[PDB]
């Protein structure tokens, strides 16, 4: 690694720094739990809602298993924004959010969730700020306890003429709102290019609520879409995919010096402690400044403290002039030192081992060294001083 | 409750006036009173030695973005190498200094040294009382190194709050300081051993070996006391000395401005790496600052769109950084520079310079080891109660014009003193301390108009 | 093969201890051997002086690029800005070094200039043996100018590899320097000249033209040294001389500390100019790092796009490097003038204050040119194999304790020397040499209860 950073077959003598072992993980344990499968019965009967109309559906506390859904539809559109759709099956959330809706497949090209279209300018908007998905699917003929519209609706349009008859003010809607015009909007719309208008209240300045909208002839299969966002937390995370924890065989309790972990789906490694349990209690994780996890409560009673876990640093003694060199892996000391290293650094240490192969580890002050050899000799100037008095001699 | 705060003229003191005069006499103003007193400087000598590993603050052993973190290698490589160079130079600083403190001689030290000195420097035999005050002062975080590691790990308290944990999580390795205190303490005690003294000539060859005490009244006498006052005062020179030594023990304050900026040095070493952690947790637009998480989270030819924000951003921040620390240690180096420069005149010698040193004319000095650097401490003559008297450019034979002397270091006045018959006497110049004219404290000069002429008792020359 | 580090202590090195004696009486410890020896240092007065075609740099006359440029055209007028008041800014340097570097009168040289001194660095009557040593030691390239434009061109060898005819592709210039190496030989030649006077009530207005060897003299009774020694020694004392003088043909490797200083501002010069290159083959993201690729293969809409893209990063590391360049301007003009004050202290006359010059007292001191700077050389005095002896604050008359006496620069001991009678000598300071006590080796001097009383045999004053 030396030889590259300086581009050259003979870097000039000295101490260098090299890249740190990664401190070798080990295997995961899991907290997360508990709840009931997600009952997602009311998209399993009755007709759904039209474009200005969405059904919601809030998740938590609950486990899911999304492909026992997909088995019932024809999706003939996926697509997921900021998530890959692998992923936002397999997390778990503090809640999952599902609206969904009658929804024609002739209207498709008008529908993504950056669309222009009249969908989106006036029937339904996601936000941004949470991962998004978006599904269309269609009716097989054995899910007949799903009934179709009348005929598929939606508004076209939705502003609010000015009290004062010539101007007019629009009304894009709004991010996981209804659009304002829906209070005038029939439940279908009774022909394409319909309007409706309402006088707007004295406290709203006067003026007129106005909408127009237009349909799409029904179909012999129903067509939906639906609308998928997932909400992020920490101890709030309580809807999840179905788990199994047969076989951990242990989780929190069982040590461990870096091990891979999830806490009601909060990822990340480390080492945990048993210790006291600071405030406030039952809020389940705790944070330091840089909002980086510090510990955690668990349902055995026990806080948890958390080091992640401790990587070791390496540096490198090089002397040019008899072409040898020797190693120092600092303040770590020859306690966690072992002829091999699974940590790991790079692929192999065996040029140390030309030497050191026949010998012990080293401690020293600064810290434990491989090939140096206890010499007590006293020199005034090594050129290649370790720190402190510490002094390797060519 | 407390009252309004007070609008105020900034004071200006003023000079005590001393009016001109005509002809061949004039006035003097002269000290009749004097104290010791103390001053404090401190100098750093360099900046906490530090390397990063562009392979670990960048990205953790995660695949995809070790391959893209490859073609920007070569960045990295001139991160460490930049680092590295900025070691080397602060290594340089620390022998160079120190081939000036080291002396080819010095006196062994024992307890009791100084005499009726009080001497509270001297070791616990060990650093000193004072180097250990100071430390205890510093709010600093507990030392690395040894045992290192184990106080990230499990193996120790829940309460610790150390960076130096947080050293092997960001990848920071801090160096060694190369002197090693125990080395410092010898070579400050070597200081120490050099004195008595600088006096008796050049002082670069030969040493003197004698008494502390003989060495200040040497220095006192350097500034124009005289030899006199020297001897019948001399219990009260030191008495009014430890008091001045004594208020060192107040000096920890943080109204002492020396004390202040060696708090400061410890202060923007913590800073640095406090920069270097908050980084981590940046996000760059990024969907996270974990680089596992937007994997787990994403598709692969996405997945690297939010992984190269992320990598250009933290590169941003090491370059910064770099650039920061190669700032520091040049104005280190030259700092290093005037404490050298200062070792060898303020404290090896007494000086006449004004200026460097405490201001009270110079007198003896001493130095300390201090975080990052040293601390000096400057004793210092402090006049008082001036007053004002005749006093005439030289005085002349009146029989014989070519008989002309002018005092040495010193004052001809109008006599005051009930002791002296004669019209004139001589005095010091750091001190009112008026005595007879003798050969001793004159020289023949060249006649000028302005000298007096005695046409009586005059004894240098007799006639 | 070689085996296994050695694992060691840094040494101490421990002062030679001298016990502290009390009574009347003291160990004085003095040196009874010495030699001359050396020390060199560098110091950087300037740096290379660069401008940069600011159109050039960016394209290579694309007409696309001279219109998309008129955008930022701002920029590069600043940049030229900055650039040339770097520039003056090092001319100014020069010409305030070289205006006390010059006297107003100097002697002629000649060869066998300095008698038995071997005085190598005289010109071979050019510049001089040592200052082509140093230049054939440096690696740097071959400068310009007088033409070199045919080692770009078709007219001229294969193997140039010189940065320098880069300079025609990159549009870099670098600017000849401020003065003919020749006429600063002149300075250098003036400054040899400039000795003898050494001294003497400034020497501003005086020019002594004695012989190199007298002035070494006067400047060895300068450091307590007595004349009755040096008269006898005067031989060997020109082959210590030589000796450490000789030394300089080998002090030219890389483990001399002073010369890889001047290697390392070679380094720099060309690192800086490489850095530049290496950047306009950096693509941006742009298709090609080439302009003319990206000209060639795209329709007008994208071609521009991929142009400013290209475009703004190679502003972006002349931004850069500019900031460079006034960083280091100003470091070289600071130690510019560290150069100056040597030159008009530690060169032109003997040093007292010690820490400046080589560590060994003062003795005179030689500069001559090297690349980007001074390098200085000074002689200096090192003293060997010293002992202890008996000495006394002052001596004084028993009979009449109202006149006693006190060496000057020297000591007075114990006598050790079958030729002296007397029971005190006089000592010089610099080195151990014995002598009768007599009135131009003492001062009379205040009584001191610590002086001895010599009731019998003391001739200065017998009376
Ligand atoms: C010279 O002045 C100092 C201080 O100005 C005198 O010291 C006295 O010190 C004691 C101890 O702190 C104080 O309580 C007194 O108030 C001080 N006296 C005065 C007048 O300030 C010292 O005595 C003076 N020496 C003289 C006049 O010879
Ligand atoms: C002078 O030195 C003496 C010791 O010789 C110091 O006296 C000690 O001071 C410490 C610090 O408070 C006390 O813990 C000891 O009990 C003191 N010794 C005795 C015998 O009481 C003293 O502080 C120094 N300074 C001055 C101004 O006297
Ligand atoms: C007596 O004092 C006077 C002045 O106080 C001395 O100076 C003389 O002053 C006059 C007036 O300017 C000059 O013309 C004389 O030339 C001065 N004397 C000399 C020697 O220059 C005067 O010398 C004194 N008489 C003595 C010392 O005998
Ligand atoms: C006095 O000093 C001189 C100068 O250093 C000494 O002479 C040199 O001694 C070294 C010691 O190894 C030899 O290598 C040199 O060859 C000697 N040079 C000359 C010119 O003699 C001398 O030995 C010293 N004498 C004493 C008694 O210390
Ligand atoms: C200084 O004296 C040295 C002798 O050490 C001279 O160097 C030698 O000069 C002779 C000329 O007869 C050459 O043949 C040798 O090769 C030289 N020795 C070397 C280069 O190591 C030198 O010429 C003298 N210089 C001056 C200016 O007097
Ligand atoms: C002889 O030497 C002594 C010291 O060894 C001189 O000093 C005297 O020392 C005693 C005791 O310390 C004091 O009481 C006297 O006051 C000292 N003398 C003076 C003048 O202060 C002593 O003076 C010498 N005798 C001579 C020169 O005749
Ligand atoms: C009745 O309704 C409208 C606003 O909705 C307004 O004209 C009137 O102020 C309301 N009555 C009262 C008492 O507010
Ligand atoms: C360890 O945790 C258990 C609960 O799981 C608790 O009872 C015990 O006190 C803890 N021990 C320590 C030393 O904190
Ligand atoms: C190395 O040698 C020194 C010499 O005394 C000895 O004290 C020490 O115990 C040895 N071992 C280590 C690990 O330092
Ligand atoms: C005062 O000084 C002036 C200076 O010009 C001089 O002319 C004059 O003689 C002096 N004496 C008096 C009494 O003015
Ligand atoms: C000599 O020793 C005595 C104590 O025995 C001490 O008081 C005196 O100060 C000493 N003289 C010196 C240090 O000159």
């Amino acid at each position: 690694q030396l030889h590259c950073s300086y581009e050259s077959f003979d870097v000039e003598s000295g101490v260098y720094s090299v890249s740190s072992f990664e401190a070798k993980p080990s295997g995961s344990v899991v907290e997360q739990a508990e709840g009931v499968e997600c009952d997602f019965s009311p998209l399993l009967s009755g007709t759904p809602p039209q474009v200005y109309n969405f059904k919601r559906l809030v998740f938590t506390n609950c486990n899911y298993n999304l492909t026992k859904l997909l088995s019932l539809f024809s999706v003939n559109d996926f697509t997921c924004s900021q998530i890959s759709p692998a992923a936002i099956a397999s997390n778990c959330y503090s809640s999952l959010i599902l609206d969904y809706f009658s929804y024609p497949l002739s209207m498709k090209s008008d529908l993504s969730v950056s669309s222009a279209g009249p969908i989106s300018q006036f029937n339904y908007k996601q936000s941004f700020s949470n991962p998004t998905c978006l599904i269309l699917a269609t009716v097989p003929h054995n899910l007949t306890t799903i009934t179709k519209p009348l005929k598929y609706s939606y508004i076209n349009k939705c502003s609010r003429f000015l009290s004062d008859d010539r101007t007019e003010v629009p009304q894009l809607v709004n991010a996981n709102q209804y659009s304002p015009c829906v209070s005038i909007v029939p439940s279908t719309v009774w022909e394409d290019g319909d309007y409706y208008r309402k006088q707007l209240s004295p406290l709203e300045g006067g003026g007129w609520l106005v909408a127009s909208g237009s349909t799409v002839a029904m179909t012999e299969q129903l067509q939906m879409g639906f609308g998928i966002t997932v909400q992020y937390g920490t101890d709030t995370n309580s809807v999840c995919p179905k788990l199994e924890f047969a076989n951990d065989t242990k989780i929190a309790s069982q040590l461990g010096n870096c091990v891979e972990y999830s806490l009601y789906g909060v990822s990340g490694r480390g080492v945990f402690q048993n210790c006291t349990a600071v405030g406030v209690r039952q809020q389940r994780f705790v944070y330091d400044a840089y909002q980086n996890l510090v510990g955690y409560y668990s349902d055995d009673g026990n806080y948890y403290c958390l080091r992640a876990c401790v990587s070791v640093p390496v540096s490198v003694i090089y002397d040019k002039e008899t072409k040898t060199h020797a190693t120092l892996f600092g303040s770590v000391a020859c306690e966690h030192i072992s002829s091999t290293m699974s940590q790991y650094s790079r692929s192999t240490r065996s040029m140390l081992k030309r030497r050191d192969s026949t010998y012990g580890p080293l401690q020293t002050p600064v810290g434990c060294v491989l090939g140096l050899v206890n010499s007590s000799l006293f020199v005034e100037d090594c050129k290649l001083p370790l720190g402190q008095s510490l002094c390797a001699l060519p | 409750v407390p009252g309004e705060m007070r609008l105020a003229s900034i004071a200006f003191n003023h000079p005590i006036q001393v009016d001109q005069l005509n002809s061949s006499y004039f006035k003097l103003s002269i000290p009749t009173n004097f104290s010791f007193g103390v001053t404090q400087e401190y100098i750093q000598t360099t900046i906490q030695k530090v390397t990063v590993d562009c392979k670990q603050y960048v990205c953790n052993g995660f695949q995809k973005c070790e391959q893209l973190l490859r073609e920007y290698g070569q960045f990295c490589s001139k991160i460490n190498q930049a680092l590295h160079g900025a070691n080397l130079r602060q290594d340089d600083s620390v022998r160079n200094l120190f081939a000036s403190v080291k002396s080819s001689q010095s006196s062994p030290i024992i307890p009791g040294f100084g005499g009726d000195f009080n001497l509270t420097l001297l070791e616990p035999v060990a650093r000193s009382a004072i180097e250990d005050l100071l430390f205890d002062k510093v709010t600093i975080a507990d030392p690395g190194y040894m045992q290192g590691y184990d106080d990230c790990m499990q193996q120790g308290p829940a309460s610790a709050r150390d960076l130096i944990c947080a050293q092997y999580v960001a990848g920071y390795k801090v160096l060694p300081p190369l002197m090693d205190v125990n080395m410092e303490a010898a070579y400050t005690s070597s200081l120490l051993g050099s004195i008595a003294g600088v006096g008796w000539t050049a002082g670069l060859s030969s040493f003197a070996a004698i008494p502390f005490a003989q060495s200040i009244f040497y220095r006192l006498n350097g500034v124009g006391i005289t030899q006199q006052v020297l001897s019948e005062n001399q219990k009260l020179i030191a008495n009014k000395f430890n008091q001045a030594l004594g208020a060192m023990q107040t000096g920890f304050t943080t109204t002492n401005e020396a004390f202040h900026k060696v708090q400061d040095a410890v202060n923007n070493n913590a800073q640095a790496l406090s920069k270097l952690a908050s980084e981590l947790s940046n996000t760059f637009g990024a969907i996270s600052a974990s680089i596992g998480d937007i994997i787990q989270r994403l598709d692969p030819p996405e997945q690297d769109a939010q992984i190269d924000r992320l990598i250009n951003g933290r590169l941003t921040t090491l370059n910064a950084f770099v650039a920061q620390q190669l700032v520091r240690s040049e104005s280190a180096a030259l700092s290093a520079q005037l404490a050298k420069d200062k070792v060898n005149e303020c404290v090896k010698a007494q000086s006449k310079r004004s200026g460097f040193c405490g201001q009270g004319t110079h007198i003896v000095s001493f130095v300390v080891n201090a975080p990052n650097g040293l601390y000096f401490m400057h004793v210092g003559y402090y006049p008082s109660n001036h007053i004002e008297v005749v006093s005439a450019y030289g005085l002349c034979d009146a029989a014989n014009p070519t008989n002309c002397i002018a005092p040495v270091n010193g004052y001809f006045i109008k006599t005051n003193n009930t002791r002296i018959v004669d019209e004139w006497s001589y005095t010091g110049s750091s001190f009112y301390a008026p005595e007879p004219i003798t050969s001793l404290n004159t020289k023949y000069v060249a006649p000028q108009v302005t000298y007096q002429n005695i046409s009586t008792n005059l004894p240098p020359p007799l006639l």
